[PDB]
DNA sequence: ATCAATATCCACCTGCAGATTCTACCAAAAGTGTATTTGGAAACTGCTCCATCAAAAGGCATGTTCAGCTGAATTCAGCTGAACATGCCTTTTGATGGAGCAGTTTCCAAATACACTTTTGGTAGAATCTGCAGGTGGATATTGA
DNA sequence: TCAATATCCACCTGCAGATTCTACCAAAAGTGTATTTGGAAACTGCTCCATCAAAAGGCATGTTCAGCTGAATTCAGCTGAACATGCCTTTTGATGGAGCAGTTTCCAAATACACTTTTGGTAGAATCTGCAGGTGGATATTGATGG
C-alpha cells in the first residue's frame, strides 16, 4: 500500500488493560465502594466484558439482519431493551 | 426524505403549562420523547393481549384503563385513569 | 507533611462522582475494546459514535449499579473493602450467573 | 510532428484538466521520493504523462499509435502496480475514459476508423494427452514448445493463464495506415488485389468489389427460403424505420444416427423390446442482417428431425438441440419478435412436412457456457429458466393463436396423458437430459417409477408441442456438423461476438469459411 | 374545523397516537376512545415527571431541565422509580447516597 | 355442549414415541409441556414481529423467524435450531 | 394424495396449525409460507431436547414414566436451558439437590 | 377457625419452605418476615388477577387468570396454563 | 439417643429437596387469599386450580428466594439467616 | 482547644454552541362524510362448579437442654489508600477518501381472498392395561456414644 | 465398633390414571383461481465513518510509606435444634344454587375510501440566552500540632 499500510485492519489486543484502574476506581465510587481490593479490577474487567460480548453480539445480529455493515446507535437500543437494559437519549 | 415523527411540540406544551419559564435540553427532550414512546408502547401491548384474553376484536377505552391500573403504580394511576376518563368524557361531550 | 487519613478523600470523591456525571470510563480504550469484540464474533464491521456513546454511559451504568449492589453485601457481611464474594453473590441474586 | 501534436494536443490538455485526477501522473513518479522501492523493479519502463508532453514537443512520434499505446501502457502499469480500492486506481480509470472519449472523434479525424488499443479474450487452450479436455483459465497449466499444453492432472514450464492476445492490424496500400482488421472489415481472401482504406476509394472515386462471400450469395433451402420469406414479410408489416431485410440460410443437413446407451442396451434392444439405433437429420441454420450494409449473424439453431422411417417413439420428431442469438438485431424491440417468428416458422414447415411432435430442452447456459457464439457480450444479459420458459410460451401462445400449434405441454403431464408404463416410450434424442440420466439412475414399474419423479422434478424445463419427403437435399459441411468446430474455430482464431465491430469479423469469416469449405 | 385533541380537551395529538397504535399492529379494529385515553395518560405522566424534574432543576439554582434533573427526579419518587426500576437515564447519574458505616462515626 | 379446546399434545405424545417408544407423560407434565411449547411458539412469533416492525417489513417469512431463533435461544440450542429450520423449508420448497 | 405441509416438510407438529396461530397472533397482517414450517421445526426440535433429557433423567431415577421431577432436572441440569427457563417456574419440580461447603460438617 | 390466618400461616410452613431452600437454621425474626414477603407478592398476584377478572365482566377468578397474572409478574408458571 | 443439630436439619434438606409436594397447607393459604381478595373487591368466587396456581407459584418464588437468602448468609461466614439476609436478597433482586 | 494547609462554595463575567423566534412549503396527517360490516350489548337459560359442613386423620403448638453457632474482644501481616514524579496517550480540531447507507422505478414471485372437498383433531363412553404409591420384610451405611 | 432409625431397594399388589379402539363431524387444511403488492435489483445521491496529522496536558503508570481493615484466634451468652407430649385444624366427600358460557336480535360503532383542509417538520438566517470555564477570596473540613 502507498499510504502507509495495506488494507490495515490492525487486528486488535490488550484492550481490556485499557480500562484502567483508576477507571473502575471511579466506578466503584460513582457506586459508593469506600475501599477496593487489588483482585477487584480485573473481575470488574471481566464482567465489563462479559456484558459487551452479550450486547454487542445481540446488536450485531440486529444488523446483519437489517443487511447493513455499520453498527447503528438503535439495534444497540434494541439489545438493552431486550436483554432487559431500557436506555433513553439514544432514540 | 422520509419525516421522523416526535412529541416535541406536545411535551414542550405541557412544560410551558406547568412550568412557564423553564426550557429543557436536547438530551433530556430525546429522553422524554422515548419515555413517552416506552410508555406507549407497552400500554398498547398491554391492551392488545387484554383484548386477546377476552377474544375481544376491538380495542376501545376498558382495556386501555386495567392497561393502566395494571402497569402504572398504585396512586399515579389513581390520578392517570381518572385523567383519561375526563378526557374520553369531554370527548362523550359533543 | 499533611495526609489525610484513609476515607475521608475517599468519601471526597464519593461525593464528587455522585454529584458529576460525566462519564468515567475513557473513550477510546473503550472503542477499542469494543471493536476487539465484535471483531471476535464478526470480521469487517463498523461503528457509528453514537453507538458507542450508547455502550460507553450503558456499561457505565450497569458497572454503577452493581457497584451499588457489591457495596450493599459488602455492607452486609460486616466489611467495608469490596470482595470478589461480594460482587459474585449480587450477580448470584440478580440471576445471571 | 507539428501537425501531429496540433492534432493530439487537445486530448492530452483535457487529461490533464482532470483535477486531482491527473495530478499522480504529472511528474515523474520515484520509488525513494513517494516511498515505494518496489515501482521500478517490476515494471520495465518509467514514464508518464510528462514524457509524453515532451516527446510531442521534441517531436519524434512518426505515428499516433506510438502516442496512444504509451498512454496505455501508462495506464496498465498503473493499475498493475495499485490496489483496486486506491484513489490512484479509480483516476487512471477516469482518465482512461475520458481519453477514449476525447481521441474517438479526434483520431477518426487523422483518418484512421479509431484510435483503441484493444485486446482480445484470454485465449483459452486445450488438452493434448486425453483428447478429450481442456486447458483452465487462470489456473496452473503446463507449456511444451508452445504447441503442446497440459493441465495440472494430465502429466501426473509453469505458470497461470492470463497473458492477452493483441488485436491484429493490416497496412493501406497508399496510407502504410496500421488499421484494425476488424473495424474496416478486410479479409485477405474476399479482397485478394490489396487492403484499401475508405479515404483512399474516396479520393480515387473508386468503390471496393462487391463481396462474393456474402449470406446473401450462400445456396438457397426450401426451410431457409421459407424462413427468410416470413421474418421479411413480418418486417414489411412492421414497417419499422430501424428495420432491415433478413436472410436465413441452412449452412448444413446430414443423416447421422443415435445410439442407445449400454445401461438400458442391455434391458431393452438386447430382450427385443426397443430399438437399436435411432437414424435422424441434423440441420443447422442461420440468421443474417444487412447492418450498414455489412452482414451480421444473430441467430443460430440446432434441430435433429426423425422422420416416418424411424422405429418409434421417434417417429415424426422434431428435437431442438442448442440455439443461439447475440442481441445486436435492428430495431431492438423487434428482436425477440423477430426470434418467435423463426422458432413459429421452422415447426410450421415441418408441419408441412408431416411432422407431429416437437421438443423443447429450456434451460439457460451456466456462467461463461456459450452454445453457438463465441464470446456472448457483457451487456447481453442471460435469461433465467423462469424468464426463458416465460419466453417460450409466448411463442406457444402466438403459434396456438396462428393454428399452427395445436397445444404444447411439459414432458411429465405429456406422459401422464399417454399413459407411459416403460422406458422404452420415452423419445429418444441426442445429448438430451433423458439419455444420460436413465442410464446413470440404472447404475444406480423398477424403472418408471423413477422416471415419474424426474419429470416431476423437472416438468417446467421440458417442452413438448403436439403439431415424410424434405425437398432440400444434403449439405455436408465439418464446420458447422456441431457447435463444437464452430466454437473451436472461434476460439483458435478469435472470433468473438462481445463486440458488434468484432460480430462483424466473426460474420465475415465464418461466411468466408462456408463459401470455402464447398469447395473440394 | 375542530382537532380531536382540542375536541376532547387534549394536549398530545390524538390523530398521531391513534395513527401509531394502528401502525403497531396490535390489533386490527381500534375504537375512537382508546387513542385519547392513551393520550390522555401521556399528558399526565409527562406532566408530572416535568414537575419534578423542575423542582429539581429549582433546588440546583438551574432554570433548564437536564437529564441529572431527571434522573434527581424520577429516582426521588418511589412510584415513578418503581416504574422505572430496570430503566437508566444517559447521563443522569445516581442519587447521593452514603452507607453509614462507611461514615466516620 | 361440546366446545373443543386445541393443543400441541398429541404431537407431542408422537415426538415421545419417536425420541422413547417404550416412555409415557403424566397429565401434569403434559401441561406442562404445553404451556413450554405455548410460551415458545409466543417469544418467538413475537421476537419476529418485533424485528419486523424494527427493520420496517410488513411481512412475516422465516428469515426473522430465523433471527429470533438466534437472539432468543442458547448458542447451540440456536444453531441446530437453525439447522433443522433451514432443513426444514428446504424439504418443504422441493416437496 | 393431499400431503400435509407437515409430512411435506418431514415434521410432526403441525404446520397448518402453527400458520393459524401465528395469523391470529395479529403479529402482521400478512405471513410468509415458510414461517410457518420454519418455527414449527424450532418448536419440535426444542421439545425433542427436553425430551431425551427427561427420558435420560427418569432413566437414572429408576423410572418408565416422565414426572414433573425429571422434567426440572433436565432443564436445570442443562446451562444452556437452564438460562432458557432462568425466569420460569415449573409445577411439581422442585430443585436440584444442592448442599452448601459452609454448612456441611467438619 | 381464627382469624388473622397471616399468622394462620403456621411457623413449621415457613420451616419446610426454608428447609426445601436449603436453610439449616432459622432465626427468630425470620418467621414474620417471610409472612411479610409471602402476603406482598400475595396482593401483588390478587391485584392484578382479579382485575384481569373484572376486565373478563366476571365474578370468579380462574387459574388462568392466575397464570397470567403470574407472568406479567415475570413469574410464569405451568401446568395451569 | 439424640441426633446432633444440623443431622436431622440437612436431612429434612434432603427430603424437601428430593419431594415436590405441597407444603403450605391448603385451608390458610386459601383463607388468606380470601380476605386479600376481599381487601381489593368483595363477594369474589376462586377456582379450585386457581388457589392451586397461586400457591405453587408463591412456594416456588419463596424457594428460590430462600435459595437467596441461605447464599447471603453464606455471604458474610454464616449459616444462620437473619432479617439482614432477607433485606439484601429482595433489594438486590429488586423488588423494591 | 487553637491553628495551618486544602478542599468547598460560590458570586461574577465573558465567549458561544445550543436553545428559542419567524417565513414558507407541503405531503403526510388530520378531519368530515356515506356505504358497509359485525362486535358486542341485552335477555333467557342450561350447566359447571363454587360455597358450606361433618367426621377421619395427619400432623401442629409447647417445654427442656445443651451443642454448637454467633458475636464480642485482641492482634498483626500486609495491602491498599494518599501523595508525587514522569510522561503518555488520549483528547480536540481539521481535512479527506469512499465504503456504504439510503431515495426512486419496475414488476414479478409470493402473498392474500374465498370456494370447495378432504381428513383430521377434539370429545364421549367401555373396558383392558399398567407405573407406581405405599405396606411389610430385611438390612445396610451411620452416626451418637 | 453394638445399637436405634430413616431410608434404597427387592418385591408386591390395587388402582387412578395412562393407553387402545370405533364413531362423528364441525373445524381446519390443502388445492384452485383470481387479484394485489413488497421489496429485490439497478442506479445513483449523499451523510457519515474510517483514516491521517499534529499539539499538549489530564490523568495513567509507577514507586513509597504507613493506617487501619481484613483475617485469624479465643471464648462466653444464648438462640435455635432435636424431641417427647398433647389435640385440633385440615382434608375429603357430599350437596344446594351464584354465575360461566351457549343462543338470538339488533343497533351503536368501527373500517373503507375519496376529498379537502390543517400543520409538524424544517431549510435557512437572525437574534437571544443559560451556563461552560476561569478568577478570586470567603468558609467549612481535617489532622495533629503547642500543651
Amino acid at each position: 500500500g502507498k499510504g502507509g499500510a495495506k488494507r490495515h485492519r490492525k487486528v486488535l489486543r490488550d484492550n481490556i488493560q485499557g480500562i484502567t484502574k483508576p477507571a473502575i476506581r471511579r466506578l466503584a465510587r460513582r457506586g459508593g465502594v469506600k475501599r477496593i481490593s487489588g483482585l477487584i479490577y480485573e473481575e470488574t474487567r471481566g464482567v465489563l466484558k462479559v456484558f459487551l460480548e452479550n450486547v454487542i453480539r445481540d446488536a450485531v445480529t440486529y444488523t446483519e439482519h437489517a443487511k447493513r455493515k455499520t453498527v447503528t446507535a438503535m439495534d444497540v437500543v434494541y439489545a438493552l431493551k431486550r436483554q432487559g437494559r431500557t436506555l433513553y437519549g439514544f432514540g | 426524505r422520509s419525516r421522523k415523527e416526535s412529541y416535541s411540540i406536545y411535551v414542550y406544551k405541557v412544560l410551558k403549562q406547568v412550568h412557564p419559564d423553564t426550557g429543557i435540553s436536547s438530551k433530556a427532550m430525546g429522553i422524554m420523547n422515548s419515555f413517552v414512546n416506552d410508555i406507549f408502547e407497552r400500554i398498547a401491548g398491554e391492551a392488545s393481549r387484554l383484548a386477546h384474553y377476552n377474544k375481544r376484536s376491538t380495542i376501545t377505552s376498558r382495556e386501555i384503563q386495567t392497561a393502566v391500573r395494571l402497569l402504572l403504580p398504585g396512586e399515579l394511576a389513581k390520578h392517570a385513569v381518572s385523567e383519561g376518563t375526563k378526557a374520553v368524557t369531554k370527548y362523550t361531550s359533543a | 507533611p499533611h495526609r489525610y487519613r484513609p476515607g475521608t478523600v475517599a468519601l471526597r470523591e464519593i461525593r464528587r462522582y455522585q454529584k458529576s456525571t460525566e462519564l468515567l470510563i475513557r473513550k477510546l480504550p473503550f472503542q477499542r475494546l469494543v471493536r476487539e469484540i465484535a471483531q471476535d464474533f464478526k470480521t469487517d464491521l463498523r461503528f457509528q459514535s453514537s453507538a458507542v456513546m450508547a455502550l460507553q454511559e450503558a456499561c457505565e451504568a450497569y458497572l454503577v449499579g452493581l457497584f451499588e449492589d457489591t457495596n450493599l453485601c459488602a455492607i452486609h457481611a460486616k466489611r467495608v473493602t469490596i470482595m470478589p464474594k461480594d460482587i459474585q453473590l449480587a450477580r448470584r441474586i440478580r440471576g445471571e450467573r | 510532428p507539428e501537425e501531429l501534436r496540433q492534432a493530439l494536443m487537445p486530448t492530452l490538455e483535457a487529461l490533464y484538466r482532470q483535477d486531482p485526477e491527473s495530478l499522480p501522473f504529472r511528474q515523474p513518479v520515484d520509488p525513494q521520493l513517494l516511498g515505494i522501492p518496489d515501482y521500478f523493479d517490476i515494471v520495465k519502463s518509467p514514464m508518464d504523462l510528462s514524457t509524453i508532453k515532451r516527446k510531442l514537443d521534441t517531436g519524434q512520434y512518426q505515428e499516433p499509435w506510438q502516442y496512444v499505446d504509451d498512454i496505455w501502457l501508462m495506464f496498465n502499469n498503473a493499475w498493475l502496480y495499485n490496489r483496486k480500492t486506491s484513489r490512484v486506481y479509480k483516476y487512471c480509470s477516469k482518465l482512461s475514459e475520458v481519453f477514449e472519449q476525447e481521441i474517438d472523434p479526434v483520431m477518426q479525424s487523422l483518418g484512421y476508423c479509431c484510435g483503441r488499443k484493444l485486446e482480445f479474450s484470454p485465449q483459452t487452450l486445450c488438452c493434448y494427452g486425453k483428447q478429450l479436455c481442456t486447458i483452465p483459465r487462470d489456473a496452473t497449466y503446463y507449456s511444451y514448445q508452445n504447441r503442446y499444453h497440459f493441465c495440472e492432472k494430465c502429466f501426473n514450464s509453469k505458470r497461470k493463464n492470463d497473458t492477452l492476445d493483441p488485436e491484429l492490424f493490416v497496412e493501406c496500400t497508399e496510407c502504410g495506415r496500421k488499421m484494425h482488421q476488424i473495424c474496416v472489415l478486410h479479409h485477405e481472401i474476399i479482397w485478394p488485389a490489396g487492403f484499401v482504406c475508405d479515404g483512399c476509394l474516396k479520393k480515387s472515386a473508386r468503390t471496393r468489389k462487391e463481396n462474393k462471400f456474402s449470406a446473401k450469395r450462400l445456396p438457397s433451402t426450401r426451410l431457409g427460403t421459407f424462413l427468410e420469406n416470413r421474418v421479411n414479410d413480418f418486417l414489411r408489416r412492421q414497417n419499422h424505420p430501424e428495420s432491415g431485410e433478413v436472410t436465413v440460410r441452412v449452412v448444413h443437413a446430414s443423416d447421422k444416427t443415435v445410439e442407445v446407451k449400454p445401461g438400458m442396451k442391455a434391458r431393452f434392444v438386447d430382450s427385443g423390446e426397443m430399438a437399436e439405433s435411432f437414424p435422424y437429420r441434423t440441420k443447422a441454420l442461420f440468421a443474417f442482417e444487412e447492418i450498414d450494409g455489412v452482414d451480421l449473424c444473430f441467430f443460430g439453431m440446432h434441430v435433429q428431425e426423425y422422420g416416418s422411417d424411424c422405429p418409434p417413439p421417434n417417429q415424426r420428431r422434431v428435437y431442438i438441440s442448442y440455439l443461439d442469438s447475440v442481441h445486436f438485431f435492428r430495431p431492438k424491440c423487434l428482436r425477440t419478435a423477430v426470434y418467435h417468428e423463426i422458432l413459429i416458422g421452422y415447426l410450421e414447415y415441418v408441419k408441412k412436412l408431416g411432422y407431429t411432435t416437437g421438443h423443447i430442452w429450456a434451460c439457460p447456459p451456466s456462467e461463461g457456457d456459450d452454445y453457438i457464439f463465441h464470446c456472448h457480450p457483457p451487456d447481453q444479459k442471460i435469461p433465467k429458466p423462469k424468464r426463458l420458459q416465460e419466453w417460450y410460451k409466448k411463442m406457444l401462445d402466438k403459434a396456438v393463436s396462428e393454428r399452427i400449434v395445436h397445444d404444447y405441454k411439459d414432458i411429465f403431464k405429456q406422459a401422464t396423458e399417454d399413459r407411459l408404463t416403460s422406458a422404452k416410450e420415452l423419445p429418444y434424442f441426442e445429448g438430451d437430459f433423458w439419455p444420460n440420466v436413465l442410464e446413470e439412475s440404472i447404475k444406480e414399474n423398477d424403472l418408471s417409477q423413477k422416471l415419474y419423479a424426474t419429470m416431476e422434478k423437472h416438468k417446467e424445463v421440458f417442452f413438448v408441442i403436439r403439431l415424410i419427403v424434405d425437398p432440400d437435399p444434403l449439405i455436408p459441411c465439418d464446420l458447422m456438423d456441431g457447435r463444437d468446430a464452430f466454437l473451436t474455430l472461434a476460439r483458435d482464431k478469435h472470433l468473438e461476438f462481445s463486440s458488434l465491430r468484432r460480430a462483424q469479423w466473426s460474420t465475415m469469416c465464418m461466411l468466408v469459411e462456408l463459401h470455402t469449405q464447398s469447395q473440394d | 374545523a375542530k382537532t380531536r385533541s382540542s375536541r376532547a380537551g387534549l394536549q398530545f395529538p390524538v390523530g398521531r397516537v391513534h395513527r401509531l397504535l394502528r401502525k403497531g399492529n396490535y390489533s386490527e379494529r381500534v375504537g375512537a376512545g382508546a387513542p385519547v385515553y392513551l393520550a390522555a395518560v401521556l399528558e399526565y405522566l409527562t406532566a408530572e415527571i416535568l414537575e419534578l424534574a423542575g423542582n429539581a432543576a429549582r433546588d440546583n439554582k438551574k432554570t433548564r431541565i437536564i437529564p441529572r434533573h431527571l434522573q434527581l427526579a424520577i429516582r426521588n419518587d418511589e412510584e415513578l422509580n418503581k416504574l422505572l426500576g430496570r430503566v437508566t437515564i444517559a447521563q443522569g447519574g445516581v442519587l447521593p447516597n452514603i452507607q453509614a458505616v462507611l461514615l466516620p462515626k
